[PDB]
């Protein structure tokens, strides 16, 4: 192994599903999200994108996606007995869907 | 030289990561600032010299109106003390003017002067480019982390061992026009600032003055 | 004896043995078996 970084690998990568949340791992960067198709561009040297400290666009097989946070991962119960319960979900907004 | 355009030095500058409208501190071998360092202007066949360095840099001046007449800019670069199982770089290029030029880091077997083919060769491909208004780059070996830097993307391999020194560049001279090389001996540290996309736009090195330096 | 560099490429399976299935089953492990490796030094052995 002459070189750390050079990356043989089978199986060439492909093009990820767009709309459901799914914990990725590109390029030693692992991070949690939906992602979507951007006619966002960027520089060529770069794959990853950061608008301050989050993540906010990744490019795959030269598709630019930007990155949003998955809003239904977290919610509270609220609890009266076994057969009734109720749900809130305090991140996520349901105004349409 | 003295035509270095400063203004090109913003296309090779490159942060860890893509940050997006953001001042940033970055460190590693760039290019010198000083005109005093940019071979130019060598009419005494002598325009191939060498260097001692852990980098060079490449600068074609100005396309805009000679013709096609093209850089060469052979680079040979070469690990001092060299053996069989040693690693060398032979960058390429002709007159053109269209884009091929070639980079083939490869093991040879001898070390005068690049054969129709070697064995056990890393990279070995063209990677066209075509002519700006005007164009730099420049290949970096500092700590054995290769840099081919040929705007806009990069290429980055983390050799071992190479233990490069020895530069051994070449441009034709006296040609239509005069590439200006510039061969860098120690790192720097440049404040650079990023645009929307992630590309920079201006820079100072921090050592060129006192205000630099705050 | 010839070399090969292997970099940024697809490495495809059990290509590097004859198709006979007798012989090369000394570096079968388990149901994941596509191993070219014996004693490794100093990185993990297992190639998956
Ligand atoms: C980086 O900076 C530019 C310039 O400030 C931002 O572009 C602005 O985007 C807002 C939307 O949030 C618009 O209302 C402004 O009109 C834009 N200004 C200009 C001058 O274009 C950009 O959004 C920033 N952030 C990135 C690229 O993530
Ligand atoms: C045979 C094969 O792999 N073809 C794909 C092609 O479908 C795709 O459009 C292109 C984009 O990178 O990559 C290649
Ligand atoms: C199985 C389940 O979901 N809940 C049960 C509930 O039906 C039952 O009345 C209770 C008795 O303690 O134990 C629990
Ligand atoms: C401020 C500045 O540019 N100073 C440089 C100096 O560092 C260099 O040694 C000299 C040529 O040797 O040219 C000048
Ligand atoms: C490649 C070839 O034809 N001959 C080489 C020779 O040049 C070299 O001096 C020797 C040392 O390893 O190995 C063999
Ligand atoms: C949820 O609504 C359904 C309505 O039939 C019913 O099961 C119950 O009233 C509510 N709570 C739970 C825990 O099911
Ligand atoms: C390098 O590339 C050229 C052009 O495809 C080819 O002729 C040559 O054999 C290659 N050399 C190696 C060592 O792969």
């Amino acid at each position: 192994f002459v070189s750390t970084g050079a990356f043989v690998c089978e199986s060439n990568p492909e093009a990820p599903k767009t709309g459901v949340c799914v914990t990725y791992t590109v390029e030693k960067v692992t991070f949690q999200g939906v992602l979507y198709e951007s006619n966002f561009t960027f520089a060529q040297y770069y794959n990853l994108l950061y608008v301050g400290s989050q993540l906010r666009y990744v490019r795959i097989l030269g598709k630019v996606y930007e990155v949003s946070s998955c809003f239904e991962a977290s919610y509270d119960v609220l609890y009266r007995n076994n057969q009734s319960f109720g749900l809130l979900y305090r991140s996520f907004d349901c105004n349409q869907l | 030289c003295e035509s270095v355009d400063f203004n090109l030095f913003n296309t090779i500058f490159s942060t860890h990561r893509g940050l997006s409208n953001t001042t940033s501190v970055i460190t590693g071998a760039y290019p010198s600032t000083n005109k005093s360092d940019w071979s130019c202007n060598t009419r005494t066949g002598h325009l191939s010299g060498s260097g001692f360095g852990i980098g060079l840099y490449v600068q074609t001046p100005r396309e805009q109106y000679d013709g096609s007449g093209a850089g060469g800019y052979t680079i040979a670069v070469s690990p001092i003390h060299v053996t069989n199982l040693t690693w060398e770089l032979w960058i390429h290029r002709k007159w053109g003017v269209n884009s091929v030029v070639t980079v083939r880091l490869c093991r040879w077997w001898q070390f005068m002067s690049g054969p129709t083919n070697a064995f056990e060769c890393l990279i070995n491909g063209s990677y066209p480019t075509h002519r700006n208004t005007g164009y730099m780059f420049g290949v970096t070996w500092y700590n054995d982390l290769v840099r081919i830097v040929f705007p806009p993307t990069v290429l980055e391999m983390q050799l071992d061992g190479l233990q490069w020194e020895r530069v051994q560049f070449n441009s034709p001279v006296n040609a239509g026009h005069a590439t200006r090389f510039n061969v860098v001996k120690d790192i720097s540290t440049v404040l650079v600032e990023t645009n929307s996309g992630g590309s920079v736009f201006r820079y100072s090195y921090c050592a060129d003055g006192f205000v630099n330096g705050l | 004896f010839k070399r090969a560099v292997f970099s940024n490429c697809i490495v495809n399976y059990t290509t590097w043995v004859n198709p006979d299935q007798r012989d090369f089953q000394h570096l079968i492990l388990s149901n994941g078996k596509f191993n070219p490796f014996t004693e490794c030094n100093g990185l993990n052995r297992i190639v998956d």
